């Protein structure tokens, strides 16, 4: 009936949580270790504020968050009836910031493109030239080599990441950093 | 909903294994917390959500169930588990605790250490005279204490106090006062506290004679 | 580490109001909730309402008519109020820590109070030395007896606190609607008397502290 999907940000200080459609209110239930099998309503619980924002969705923020703590949370619709509920491991769906001081150098005498900057990686480099057609690396490891077509051309270079494990979010494409040679 | 525990008191002895029970009269899934209350001192945490330990709590606490029916196990008893274990349902309002179940614990018969005293100069100069007898470190808990005032055997103004088996030896110890004016204390020479326990048939006696600079 | 500490009254008169207030600290009580408990003497523990991390309240029924729970996050305190207390109400009060909302995790030291239309009685703190000092198996014993206060509880240490291993103190009794207990300390026979010992002795519902050295007999 409503879905409550959520996201933690890359400080680990807060998860943000967003849902869309009598009054509404956002309810919630910590556990003291994680989620059930099977979600559940709880007699237990608090309100969350949320707010409506420009593109239709109500917005909650939870602040300061507890990572390993189950929240399971459903929305209360005025009798009184609850949507159905779900379970979020606020852990496992951070969104990591982006790889940051990213750097990209040809070396003449190497032939290469280096680039620098647990996690894994994705690279995506391409001439500099206008909607730029990017080639895509993936690193599994801090700073990798890659062969270019044309030593003398500049390349744009953007690095993002996400765990190694597979779970939670891409980052954002780091700011494009521009080679020299 | 109604959290109850049917032994009020079970009794073991060191290195057994005990089993303390809380039936709920209403379905509260997992939320049963079980706590230790040792004499004198707050609760203590030992199993949350049925089943996980709380931090510290050494492996040999277990805790079982879910629905109606739930356990606490103690394994490889020990002297510091003298206590009191209830539990909490944390699944509705109002929140509800267990009765709570006693533990105690059997050790080998031990002889009490016995140690009289006169009244102090502050009390005596307030116009008051008490003699106090300590009856220290002693299994079982069942002991007699007379005293005698130059001979002649006293029971009123007399008061007795036990503790709890002691955490360590899981010993009782007792402390006996009988109280006096001065002007009585002052008009008698002898005084004795006599304890009979289990351990002889014939009693400790401790003594004074009342003396002044 | 997680703490909670309350400080009360000790005493309330009947048909007059409880005020606790429980200062905590190594959590914020923005992230948890805070409960109130009470432990009646040889009842089962009560719980009278908690304080959520967020600022909700919820009272059990049975105190609704009487209780406010309220905190000031800023100086980490919550506060308990209960008016119209009566007999019935004397009891240990403790606040305690929920850890999200399934348990709770840590408990305070709790509060002694007894409601009566008696007053407070600071105690007379008597030295307990021995006839002699003469030893038994290498050891002698010293005590320390503390009459006629109330409300309950008085706490005893010896030598603040540095001797605890030798000593016993024992429940209170009740002799003419004031309380006595005593304590018993057992030290090497060559450390006393020549080594201070010393009893110490708290009421806090009379704010008294109290040190007496234990002084031998000799002329
Ligand atoms: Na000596």
């Amino acid at each position: 009936n409503i879905n409550i999907s959520c996201e933690t940000d890359g400080y680990l200080t807060k998860m943000t949580c967003r849902w869309s459609t009598s009054t509404l209110q956002l309810r919630y239930h910590r556990s003291s270790l994680y989620c059930s099998d099977i979600p559940s309503i709880h007699p237990i619980s608090e309100p969350k504020d949320c707010y409506l924002q420009s593109d239709g969705f109500y917005e909650c923020i939870f602040q300061p968050i507890f990572l390993l703590s189950g929240y399971t949370m459903w929305i209360r619709i005025n009798g009184s009836l609850d949507s159905p509920p779900t379970c979020v491991l606020p852990d496992s769906v951070v969104k990591p910031l982006p790889p940051s001081s990213v750097k990209a150098e040809i070396t003449i005498n190497i032939g290469l493109l280096k680039i620098s900057w647990n996690l894994q990686f994705q690279i995506r480099y391409g001439l500099s030239g206008k909607e730029v057609q990017w080639k895509m690396y993936e690193v599994y490891d801090k700073s990798v080599s890659l062969p270019v077509p044309d030593l003398c051309a500049v390349y744009a270079v953007q690095v993002r990441c996400k765990r190694l494990d597979g779970l939670g979010y891409w980052s954002n494409w780091s700011n494009p950093a521009y080679t020299v040679v | 909903i109604v959290m109850t525990q049917s032994p009020k008191f079970m009794s073991t002895s060191i290195g057994d294994r005990v089993n303390i029970t809380c039936k709920a009269t209403q379905n509260v899934r997992t939320a049963v917390t079980w706590y230790q209350q040792k004499p004198g001192q707050s609760p203590q945490a030992l199993i949350f959500l049925a089943s996980n330990r709380h931090t510290g709590v050494p492996a040999r606490f277990t805790g079982s169930g879910s629905g109606t029916d739930f356990t606490l196990t103690i394994n490889n008893v020990k002297s510091e588990d003298l206590a009191d274990y209830f539990c909490l349902q944390h699944w509705n309002y109002p929140l509800t605790f267990g009765s709570g179940t006693k533990l105690e614990i059997k050790r080998a018969d031990a002889a009490p250490t016995v140690s009289i005293f006169p009244p102090s100069s502050e009390q005596l100069t307030s116009g008051g005279a008490s003699v106090v007898c300590f009856l220290n470190n002693f299994y079982p808990k069942d002991i007699n204490v007379k005293w005698k005032i130059d001979g002649s055997e006293r029971q009123n103004g007399v008061l007795n106090s036990w503790t709890d088996q002691d955490s360590k030896d899981s010993t009782y110890s007792m402390s006996s006062t009988l109280t006096l004016t001065k002007d009585e204390y002052e008009r008698h020479n002898s005084y004795t506290c006599e304890a009979t326990h289990k351990t002889s048939t014939s009693p400790i006696v401790k003594s004074f004679n009342r003396n002044e600079c | 580490e997680v703490k909670l500490l309350e400080s009360g009254p000790g005493l309330v008169a009947p048909s007059e109001s409880l005020s606790i207030t429980c200062t905590i600290s190594g959590f914020s009580l923005t992230d948890d909730g805070v409960s109130w408990i009470r432990q009646p003497p040889g009842k089962g523990l009560e719980w009278l309402g908690v304080i959520w991390g967020g600022g909700s309240t919820y009272f059990n029924s049975l105190f609704k008519s009487r209780l406010s729970i309220t905190r000031d996050n800023s100086k980490s305190q919550v506060f308990l109020e209960m008016d119209s207390l009566q007999t019935d109400d004397t009891a240990m009060y403790y606040c305690a820590k929920h850890d999200g909302h399934e348990t709770m995790d840590y408990w305070g030291q709790g509060t002694s109070v007894t409601v009566s239309s008696s007053k407070t009685t600071p105690p007379s703190v008597y030295p307990l030395a021995p006839g002699s000092a003469a030893q038994t198996n290498s050891m002698v014993t010293l005590g320390c007896l503390v009459k006629g206060y109330f409300p309950e509880p008085v706490t005893v240490t010896w030598n603040s606190g540095s001797l605890s291993s030798g000593v016993h103190t024992f429940p209170a009794v009740l002799q003419s609607d004031l309380y006595t207990l005593s304590s018993s300390v057992t030290v090497p026979s060559s450390t006393w008397p020549s080594e201070t010992v010393t009893c110490n002795v708290a009421h806090p519902a009379s704010s008294t502290k109290v040190d007496k050295k234990i002084v031998p007999r000799d002329c």
